[PDB]
DNA sequence: CCGTGTGTGTAAAGAGTGAGGCGTATGAGGCTGTGTCGGGGCAGAGG
DNA sequence: CTCTGCCCCGACACAGCCTCATACGCCTCACTCTTTACACACACGG
C-alpha cells in the first residue's frame, strides 16, 4: 500500500529487517513479503482495532493532491483526542485512496 | 438609478506558450489539484488575490474569481511565475477576459411573471426549473438572472461596460414591473 | 362670525381624533407584538443536549477538555458513572458471540495457510523451471488440502478452551456495534459463556457436593473448589449456589443491639411514613429488607 | 391555538380599517385646515388696508 | 426518424392523455428533427421535451416530475431539451398557472368536487395576495391540496401529496407555514367542513 | 380529569343570569353541588394536585381577556374552590407579577361600580393568604372574550362623533358670511363617516355570527 | 424587571431576581398581606369597619356583605358532574380490580418528600426570614447512573432561599460523586478509607446564563472553569464574554437568571447537573419558616440499589474489574462474598483483578 | 490503546508469516527472535491516514478522514475517523 | 401465637423499536471557458 | 438478422451570486411489552 509503512512502527520494521538481511540469515524476498503482509495486517487491524473519536481544528496552511494520495500541511492545530487535548504547532496529513 | 453592480467573478484566459507535464505541477506545486481521473488540468490555489488557475497541458491558463481585471491579471502572472519556478518555459502571452459576473440588488420585489409575459421573446421563466427569471439581453449579449427579493445577476459580459450598460438597460423594465 | 371659531373647533377635533388614532395605533402595536410572539413559538425549539456536554460544538458535537481535577481524579482511579453502567446479557447477544467467536477463529487459523498458498502460487509465476514447478504444485495441492481440512473443522474443537487468546476487540467491532468494550466480552466468554463452563440446572447430589467440599476444604478457595467438584463450573458459579443454599448468609435472630441500631437508623433517615428499608439495610449487617420490615412492623412500633 | 390567531387577525383587520377610514379623515381635514388658513389670509388682508 | 413516434404514443399511454397531445407531440418532433439545432440529444429526450412542450399548450400542462416519472431519463435533461426546443423553434409556451395542476393532482387523490374548488380558490387568492413570492406553482397548489384536505371531511397527510404532485414534504411544509397564517380568508365564503377551519396543524 | 367542562358549565350558567351578586353564584353552587367537586375518596398527593389544577384554571379563566362578567364568575369560583378544601395545607393560587396590576385596577372597577360583593370577595381572599407571588403562573421545565372593536366604538363614543358633527354643521351654517350659502372653500364635510364605521362593525359582527354558527 | 416569556410557555427573559423580590415586596408594601403569622363577636366590629373603609360602603353593608358571602369528607358521592362521574367511574374500576387498596411505597415517599418540612416551625426564634424572602424551588438533574436516564431525566427539587449567598446550595447538593473512595484496593482490602471526594477535591462552580461563579472558598479549590474559557478563547467557539466570580460575594436574588433555562453545576472534575429555575415565589405562611435547614429537599428521584452479583441478598460494597472469575467486568460484591471469592486463608490476592470499593448511588442519593 | 494495537499488529504478523518462514526453510527460532527485536526496536509532526470526504467549502476545509495514525510530539496516537474543520 | 412462604400494586428501569423536527448539505439553473473520454446515430459488410 | 469502427458530439469542474427545491442524518420523543424493584399484605400449617 505504500502508505502506512512510515510511523515509528513500519520504521521499526524496515530497520529489523534490514539488521536480519545484512545478517546474512534470510532473503530479501521473505523480508518483502512480510513487509506486504504487514501493511494487509495493518490496514486489516488500524480500521477494525479502533474506536476513539477525534477532530481537530487549525489554520490550513498549504494542501496537495496527485496520483490519489492527498498532503495537508496545517498550522497550530489542535487535535481533541476522547477527554484530551494536544496541541501541535504544525502537522502534516498524508491520506490515500 | 445610482446603484451599479459589484463584480463577483472574471474569468479569464492566457497562453503560456509551452506544453506542461502536469504531473510534475502537481507533485511541486505548493497548492495545486490533480486528479486525472477525474479531470485534465492542475487547479491551483492562491491566497492574495484568491483567485483559482487551471493549467492544461497544452500551456493555457484559465484564471477566476477575480473581483476586477486588475486582480485577475495579477493573478494570473502570479501563476505564471510560479510555473516558470518550477522549471517550464512560461510566459505570459494572450491574456483575455472571457467573462464578467456580477451581482445588484435593486432594493425592491420584483414581479417576474408580469415581467415574462410582457418580454417573452427575451426572457424565460421556468419556477419548476429555477425559480429566477432568465432574461436574455440582445443590445450587450449578457443574461440576467432575476429573483422576486430583487436580486440580479449580470453574466456573460466580456469588459464592464457592458455590464453597466446592461443593468442600465434592465432597470426601467424593473421599475416598471415594480412588486 | 368668524372662522377663528372655526379654527379652534378644528382644532379640538383634530386633537380628539388623534387621540383617538393614538389608541388605536397602541392597539395595532399589541396586535402585531403578539403575533410576532406567535411567529417565534411557531420558530422555538432542548434538554438532552445539555447532559454531559453542556458545552458543545455547533460544528463538531464534542465538549470541553479534560480538566486538572479530572484528571487527578481519573488517576486515582475513580469510575465515572458511564464505567460503573451494567447491562443484562441478552440471549441474541450469547448467540452472537458465539457465532462471531467461530467465525474469527476461522479467519485466525485460515490466515496462515491463506497467505502460504499465495506466496507458492507467487513462487509458480516467476520459477523459471518445470520440475520445480511441479514440486510448488504439489505443495500447492497440500496447502489446498490443509486450508480444505481447517474449514471443515467442527464447532467443538474449534472454540478453544477457555483460555486461549482470541481476538475479542474485534467481537466488538463488526458484530457488536460497539456497546460492548472488548473486556467485558472476553471476560463473558471465557467465564460464563463458553461451552466448557456446565450451564446446566444443579442437582442434589452436585449440591451436597459442593457444600461438603466448601466445608471441608473452606469457603476461601473457590477455584479449587471448581476444579475438585468434578463437573465443569466456575468458582463463581459454585459460590453462587452456595450463597443462594447457605444458612450463615443471614443472622435469623434479633438482639437488643440490634434492635437499637436499627431504631436508631430509622429515626435518623425516616421522611415521614415512608421508611425506605433497602437503604436502611445497608448500614445492617448480614440483613435483608424484608427482615427489616417485618422488624418494625411487628416488634418496634407501638400498637 | 388557531382559533385565537383568527381571531387576532381579524380584529387587526377591522383595526387597520378603522385607522384607514380615519387617516381619510385627518387628511380631508387638514386639507380644510388648509383652505381656513388660506381664506382667513386673505379676509384679514381686507381690513389691513386702513392701518397706522 | 422512426422508433420516436412509437415512444411518444407509448409515453403518452402511460399518462393516459388524449391523442390530440400527442399528434402535437409528433409534429413538434418533426420540426425539431427538421432543424437539428440539438443534434447531439438523444432522440428520446428530445421526444419528452416536446410531449411535455405540447401539454403545455393545449392548457393542460404537467410537470417535469410527471415526465420523468414515465420517461427513462432524469429531469435535468428533460429541462435541458425543453429549453433547446423552445430556443430553435423560436417558439414560445404560456406561463405555468397553478389553477391548472389542482384539476389532475386532485383527480389522482380521493377529494371530492367540493375540496377541489376550495383548494383551487386557496392556491389562487394565495398567488394574487403575493403570500407565496416566487415559488414553484406546484409547492403552492400542494400547500393548498393539504390545507383543503385537512380542512375538509377527507384528510391527507402530507406524503400523499407529496407522492402524487411530486413535491418533497419539506417543500410542502415551507409553503404551509408561509400561508399558514392566512388560512381562513383563503378558503370559499360557502364552505362546509366537519373540522372547523378554526384549528389546523 | 375533563375539570374545564364542568367549570365552564358553571360560568355560562352564571353569566345566563347577567347578575353579579355573589348570592345568584351562592345558589347556583348549592344546586349543582359544586362544593362535592372535591369529595370522594382520593390520596393527598393527587388531591393536592387536583386542587393545584382547578385553583389555576379558576384564575386564569378570571384573567383576561374573558368578558366581565365571567371574570366575576371566575373569581366567585376561586372564592369557592379555595375555601372548600379537603387539603390540610390549602394549596394557594398562583399569581404572576405581569398580572397583578391587572387584577389590581379590576378590583379597583369593581368596587367603582358598587360591585361591592365581589370587592368583598378578592378583599377576603387576599385576608387569608390564598396566593402564592409567584414568577410566572406555572412551573416552567424543559369561549366568551372580549374584541378590540367596542374598545374602539361604543355607544357613547358614536353619540359624541355624531353630537361634535352636528355641532360642526349648524356652525358653519352660522359662519358663512351669507346665510343663503356657506363657502365653496369649506363644504367637503363627509356625512358617510357614520354609515361608513356602521357597516365596517356591521361587517364584523355578521361575520363573528356566521363564524359561530356551525357549518 | 418583569419576569417575560421568551419562548412561548418554555423560557422566560433574563431578569435581576433581587430587582423582581423589591417589585413584589412594593407592591404588596404594607398591605397586610405579607404576614407569615399563624391563622387567628368583638372581632366582627372591627372586621365590618375594615370592610366598610376599604370598600367605601356603610357598616351595615359591610355587615350583609360578610353574612351573605360565609362559606357555602364524605364519600358518597351522587348526582355526578363530569369530573365526578369520571372519578366515580375511575374509582369504580380500581374497586373491582385492586384487592388491597394502599398506598404504594413510590407515592408515600413522594408526598412525604414534598411534605416533609411544612409548617415546620424554627426552635430558635432568631432564624426568622423576612417578610419576602423570594424562595427559588430550583431543580438538579440527576447524574446519569443507568443507561435509561437519558429517555427519562431525573431531578430532585430544592426550596432554596433568595438573598442566600452562593455555596449554600452547592454545600446542600447531595451527589455520590462527592463520597467515592479513590484508589485499588485489590492487594487488601482493609486499608484505612481514603478520603471521600467531598474532601479531595473541594472545587466546583455554578454557571448562570454567560457567567462562572467558582467556590474558591478553600485552599484546595482551583479555578474549575478556567480550563473552559481557554478552551473557549483558542477560536470561534460558538460561546463568547464569558464572566466569572467568587461564588462567595453573589446571592441568589443578585443572580440575572432566565427560568426554566438550562444552567451548569460542576463538580468533582466533571460531574455535572443541570441547574433549572422552575419558578421563584415570595415565601407564604403554610411553608417551612426556617433558615438552618431551608436549604432542604422537596424531590428525590430513588434510584434503583446495585446489589451483589453473587448474592442478590445484600447491596454492592466492591466494584472488580478484569476480574479472572466473574462473569462480567464491572462485577458487583458485598463485603462477604468478595472476602470469600477473592482472597484466602492465610491472605492474599486470588487470581488477577481489580477491585475497588464501590458506594451505592441508591443510598446516598 | 497504541501500545496494545502495536502488540496485536505484532503478534498477527509474527503468526501468519510463521507459514511461510516454516515453508521457505528458516526456523522458528528466527520467528521468535524477529519478534523480539520488533518490540525491543519499537521503544516532525505527520498522520498518515485515509481521507473519506475532503469537502472543500468557499474557503474552509472539512476534511472527514477514515482510521489513520498521527505522531503528535513524539507520540503516536490512533484514531478511527477524524471529522476536522480547518480555513485556508 | 409467633414463625415463614408466597402474593400484590405500582412506579421504575430495559430494550426495542419506531417516529419526527430541524439543521446541514446538495442540486438546479446560464455564464464563458478549456482537455478528454464515453457514446449515440451512422450506414456498412457479412453471413 | 448481427455486429462494428467512426467522427461529432455531452459531460466532468470551478469561479462567485441566489432562490427554491431535494435529500441525509442526527439527536431526541413515544410508547409498549416486559420485567424489576420495594413496600406491604395475606394466609398457613400443625
Ligand atoms: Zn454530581
Ligand atoms: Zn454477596
Amino acid at each position: 500500500y505504500q502508505l502506512y509503512r512510515n510511523t515509528t512502527l513500519g520504521n521499526s520494521l524496515q530497520e529489523s529487517l534490514d539488521e536480519l538481511i545484512q545478517s546474512q540469515q534470510i532473503t530479501p524476498q521473505l523480508a518483502l513479503q512480510v513487509l506486504l503482509q504487514f501493511d494487509k495486517a495493518i490496514n486489516a487491524a488500524l480500521a477494525q482495532r479502533v474506536r476513539n473519536r477525534v477532530n481537530f481544528r487549525g489554520s490550513l496552511n498549504t494542501y496537495r493532491f496527485c496520483d490519489n494520495v492527498w498532503t495537508f500541511v496545517l498550522n497550530d492545530v489542535e487535535f481533541r483526542e476522547v477527554t484530551e487535548l494536544i496541541k501541535v504547532d504544525k502537522v502534516k496529513i498524508v491520506a490515500c485512496d | 438609478s445610482g446603484i451599479v453592480p459589484q463584480l463577483q467573478n472574471i474569468v479569464s484566459t492566457v497562453n503560456l506558450g509551452c506544453k506542461l507535464d502536469l504531473k510534475t505541477i502537481a507533485l511541486r506545486a505548493r497548492n495545486a489539484e490533480y486528479n486525472p481521473k477525474r479531470f485534465a488540468a492542475v487547479i491551483m490555489r492562491i491566497r492574495e488575490p484568491r483567485t483559482t488557475a487551471l493549467i492544461f497541458s497544452s500551456g493555457k491558463m484559465v484564471c477566476t474569481g477575480a473581483k476586477s481585471e486588475e486582480q485577475s491579471r495579477l493573478a494570473a502572472r502570479k501563476y505564471a511565475r510560479v510555473v516558470q519556478k518550477l522549471g517550464f518555459p512560461a510566459k505570459f502571452l494572450d491574456f483575455k477576459i472571457q467573462n464578467m459576473v456580477g451581482s445588484c440588488d435593486v432594493k425592491f420585489p420584483i414581479r417576474l411573471e408580469g415581467l415574462v409575459l410582457t418580454h417573452q421573446q427575451f426572457s424565460s421563466y421556468e419556477p419548476e426549473l429555477f425559480p429566477g427569471l432568465i432574461y436574455r439581453m440582445i443590445k450587450p449579449r449578457i443574461v440576467l438572472l432575476i429573483f422576486v427579493s430583487g436580486k440580479v445577476v449580470l453574466t456573460g459580459a466580456k469588459v464592464r461596460a457592458e455590464i453597466y450598460e446592461a443593468f442600465e438597460n434592465i432597470y426601467p423594465i424593473l421599475k416598471g414591473f415594480r412588486k | 362670525e368668524d372662522p377663528e371659531t372655526c379654527l379652534q373647533l378644528n382644532m379640538v377635533y383634530q386633537e380628539v381624533i388623534q387621540e383617538k388614532l393614538a389608541e388605536a395605533n397602541l392597539l395595532l402595536a399589541q396586535n402585531r407584538e403578539q403575533q410576532e410572539e406567535l411567529m417565534r413559538d411557531l420558530a422555538g425549539s432542548y434538554m438532552g443536549h445539555f447532559m454531559k456536554p453542556y458545552f458543545k460544538d455547533k460544528v463538531t458535537g464534542v465538549g470541553p477538555p479534560a480538566n486538572e481535577d479530572t484528571r487527578e481524579k481519573a488517576a486515582q482511579g475513580i469510575k465515572a458513572f458511564e464505567e460503573l453502567l451494567v447491562t443484562k446479557w441478552k440471549n441474541w447477544e450469547k448467540a452472537l458471540l458465539r457465532k462471531s467467536v467461530v467465525s474469527d477463529r476461522l479467519q485466525r487459523l485460515l490466515q496462515p495457510k491463506l497467505l502460504k498458498l499465495e506466496y507458492l502460487h507467487q513462487k509458480q509465476s516467476k520459477v523459471s523451471s518445470e520440475l520445480e514447478r511441479q514440486a510448488l504444485e504439489k505443495q500447492g495441492r497440500e496447502a489446498e488440502k490443509e486450508i480444505q481440512d481447517i474449514n471443515q473443522l467442527p464447532e467443538e474443537a474449534l472454540l478453544g478452551n477457555r483460555l486461549d487468546s482470541h481476538d475479542w476487540e474485534k467481537i466488538s467491532n463488526i458484530n457488536f456495534e460497539g456497546s460492548r468494550s472488548a473486556e467485558e466480552i472476553r471476560k463473558f466468554w471465557q467465564n460464563s459463556e463458553h461451552p466448557s463452563i456446565n450451564k446446566q440446572e444443579w442437582s442434589r447430589e452436585e449440591e451436597e457436593r459442593l457444600q461438603a467440599i466448601a466445608a471441608a476444604h473452606g469457603h476461601l478457595e473457590w477455584q479449587k473448589i471448581a476444579e475438585e467438584l468434578g463437573t465443569s463450573r466456575s468458582a463463581f458459579q459454585c459460590l453462587q449456589k452456595f450463597q443462594q443454599h447457605n444458612k450463615a448468609l443471614k443472622r435469623k435472630e434479633w438482639t437488643e443491639e440490634e434492635d437499637r441500631m436499627l431504631t436508631q437508623l430509622v429515626q435518623e433517615m425516616r421522611v415521614g411514613s415512608h421508611i425506605p428499608y433497602r437503604r436502611i439495610v445497608y448500614y445492617m449487617e448480614g440483613r435483608d429488607s424484608m427482615q427489616l420490615i417485618y422488624r418494625w412492623t411487628k416488634s418496634l412500633d407501638p400498637g | 391555538m388557531l382559533s385565537r390567531l383568527q381571531e387576532l387577525r381579524k380584529e387587526e383587520e377591522t383595526l387597520l380599517r378603522l385607522k384607514a377610514a380615519l387617516h381619510d379623515q385627518l387628511n380631508r381635514l387638514k386639507v380644510e385646515e388648509l383652505a381656513l388658513q388660506s381664506m382667513i389670509s386673505s379676509r384679514r388682508g381686507d381690513e389691513m388696508l386702513s392701518s397706522h | 426518424m422512426m422508433n420516436a413516434f412509437k415512444e411518444i404514443t407509448t409515453m403518452a399511454d402511460r399518462i393516459n392523455l388524449p391523442r390530440n397531445i400527442v399528434d402535437r407531440t409528433n409534429n413538434l418532433f418533426k420540426q425539431v428533427y427538421e432543424q437539428k439545432s440539438l443534434k447531439g440529444r438523444a432522440n428520446d429526450a428530445i421526444a419528452s421535451a416536446c410531449l411535455y412542450i405540447a401539454c403545455r399548450q393545449e392548457g393542460v400542462p404537467r410537470t417535469f416530475k410527471e415526465i420523468c416519472a414515465v420517461s427513462r431519463i432524469s429531469k435535468k435533461e428533460i429541462g435541458r431539451c425543453f429549453k433547446l426546443i423552445l430556443k430553435a423553434l423560436e417558439t414560445s409556451v404560456d406561463l405555468i398557472t397553478t389553477g391548472d395542476f389542482m384539476s389532475r393532482f386532485c383527480s389522482n387523490l380521493c377529494l371530492p368536487k367540493q375540496v377541489q374548488m376550495a383548494a383551487t380558490h386557496i392556491a389562487r387568492k394565495a398567488v394574487e395576495l403575493d403570500l407565496v413570492p416566487g415559488r414553484s406553482p406546484i409547492s403552492v397548489a400542494a400547500a393548498a391540496i393539504y390545507m383543503a384536505s385537512q380542512a375538509s371531511a377527507e384528510k391527507r397527510t402530507q406524503k400523499e401529496i407529496g407522492d402524487i404532485a411530486g413535491v418533497a414534504d419539506v417543500t410542502i411544509r415551507q409553503s404551509y407555514r408561509l400561508i399558514y397564517p392566512r388560512a381562513p380568508d383563503l378558503f370559499p365564503t360557502d364552505f362546509k367542513f366537519d373540522t372547523p377551519v378554526d384549528k389546523l396543524p | 380529569p375533563g375539570l374545564q367542562t364542568d367549570c365552564e358549565a358553571l360560568l355560562s350558567r352564571f353569566q345566563e343570569t347577567d347578575s353579579v351578586r355573589f348570592e345568584d353564584f351562592t345558589e347556583l353552587w348549592r344546586n349543582m353541588k359544586f362544593g362535592t367537586i372535591f369529595c370522594g375518596r382520593m390520596r393527598n398527593l393527587e388531591k393536592n394536585m387536583f386542587t393545584k389544577e382547578a385553583l389555576a384554571l379558576a384564575w386564569r379563566y378570571f384573567l383576561p381577556p374573558y368578558t366581565f362578567q365571567i371574570r366575576v364568575g371566575a373569581l366567585y369560583l376561586l372564592y369557592g374552590l379555595y375555601n372548600t378544601q379537603l387539603c390540610q395545607p390549602k394549596q394557594k393560587i398562583r399569581v404572576a407579577l405581569k398580572d397583578w396590576d391587572e387584577v389590581l385596577k379590576f378590583q379597583q372597577d369593581l368596587v367603582n361600580a358598587q360591585h361591592f360583593d365581589a370587592a368583598y370577595i378578592f378583599r377576603k381572599l387576599r385576608l387569608d393568604r390564598a396566593f402564592h407571588f409567584t414568577a410566572m403562573p406555572k412551573l416552567l421545565s424543559y369561549k366568551d372574550p372580549s374584541d378590540r372593536v367596542m374598545k374602539l366604538i361604543t355607544s357613547d363614543v358614536l353619540e359624541e362623533m355624531l353630537n361634535v358633527h352636528d355641532h360642526y354643521q349648524n356652525m358653519k351654517h352660522v359662519i358663512s358670511v351669507d346665510k343663503s350659502k356657506p363657502d365653496k372653500a369649506l363644504s367637503l364635510i363627509k356625512d358617510d363617516f357614520f354609515d361608513n364605521i356602521k357597516n365596517i362593525v356591521l361587517e364584523h359582527q355578521q361575520w363573528h355570527k356566521d363564524r359561530k354558527n356551525p357549518s | 424587571n418583569f419576569p417575560e416569556y421568551e419562548l412561548p410557555e418554555l423560557n422566560t427573559r433574563a431578569f435581576h431576581v433581587g430587582a423582581f423580590g423589591e417589585l413584589w415586596r412594593g407592591r404588596l408594601r404594607g398591605a397586610g398581606d405579607l404576614s407569615l403569622r399563624e391563622p387567628p363577636a368583638a372581632d366582627s366590629d372591627r372586621e365590618d369597619a375594615a370592610v366598610a373603609r376599604d370598600l367605601d360602603c356603610s357598616l351595615e353593608a359591610a355587615a350583609e356583605l360578610r353574612a351573605v358571602c360565609g362559606l357555602d369528607e364524605v364519600i358518597p358521592e351522587n348526582t355526578d358532574l363530569v369530573t365526578l362521574g369520571v372519578r366515580k367511574r375511575f374509582l369504580e374500576h380500581r374497586e373491582e380490580t385492586i384487592t388491597i387498596d394502599r398506598a404504594c411505597r413510590q407515592e408515600t415517599f413522594v408526598y412525604e418528600m414534598e411534605s416533609h418540612a411544612i409548617g415546620k416551625k424554627p426552635e430558635n426564634s432568631a432564624d426568622m426570614i423576612e417578610e419576602g424572602e423570594l424562595i427559588l424551588s430550583v431543580n438538579i438533574l440527576y447524574p446519569v447512573i443507568f443507561h435509561k436516564h437519558k429517555e427519562h431525566k431525573p431531578y430532585q427539587t430544592m426550596l432554596v432561599l433568595g438573598s442566600q449567598k452562593l455555596t449554600q446550595l452547592r454545600d446542600s447538593i447531595r451527589c455520590v460523586s462527592d463520597l467515592q473512595i479513590g484508589g485499588e484496593f485489590s492487594n487488601t482490602p482493609d486499608q484505612a478509607p481514603e478520603h471521600i471526594s467531598k474532601d479531595l477535591y473541594k472545587s466546583a462552580f455554578f454557571y448562570f446564563e454567560g457567567t462562572f461563579y467558582n467556590d474558591k472558598r478553600y485552599p484546595e479549590c482551583r479555578d474549575l472553569s478556567r480550563t473552559i474559557i481557554e478552551w473557549s478563547e483558542s477560536h470561534d467557539r460558538g460561546y463568547g464574554k464569558f464572566q466569572t466570580a467568587r461564588m462567595e460575594d453573589f446571592t441568589f436574588n443578585d443572580l440575572c437568571i432566565k427560568l426554566g433555562f438550562p444552567y451548569l453545576y460542576c463538580h468533582q472534575g466533571d460531574c455535572e447537573h443541570v441547574i433549572v429555575i422552575t419558578d421563584i415565589r415570595l415565601v407564604h405562611h403554610d411553608d417551612c419558616l426556617d433558615r438552618t435547614l431551608y436549604p432542604l429537599l422537596i424531590k428525590k428521584h430513588w434510584l434503583w440499589t446495585r446489589k451483589c452479583f453473587v448474592c442478590k441478598m445484600y447491596t454492592a460494597r466492591w466494584v472488580t474489574n478484569n476480574d479472572s472469575f466473574a462473569p462480567e467486568d464491572p462485577c458487583f460484591f458485598c463485603d462477604v462474598c468478595f472476602r470469600m471469592l477473592h482472597y484466602d486463608s492465610e491472605g492474599n490476592k486470588l487470581g488477577e483483578f481489580l477491585a475497588y470499593p464501590y458506594v451505592d448511588p441508591g443510598t446516598f442519593n | 490503546t497504541v501500545p496494545k494495537l502495536y502488540r496485536s499488529v505484532i503478534e498477527d504478523v509474527i503468526n501468519d508469516v510463521r507459514d511461510i518462514f516454516l515453508d521457505d526453510g528458516v526456523d522458528e527460532q528466527v520467528l521468535m527472535e524477529l519478534k523480539t527485536l520488533w518490540e525491543n526496536k519499537l521503544m516532525e509532526n505527520v498522520v498518515v491516514c485515509q481521507y473519506d470526504k475532503i469537502h472543500r467549502s468557499k474557503n474552509k476545509w472539512k476534511f472527514h478522514l477514515k482510521d489513520g495514525i498521527m505522531n503528535l510530539n513524539g507520540r503516536d496516537y490512533i484514531f478511527s475517523k477524524a471529522i476536522g474543520d480547518a480555513e485556508w
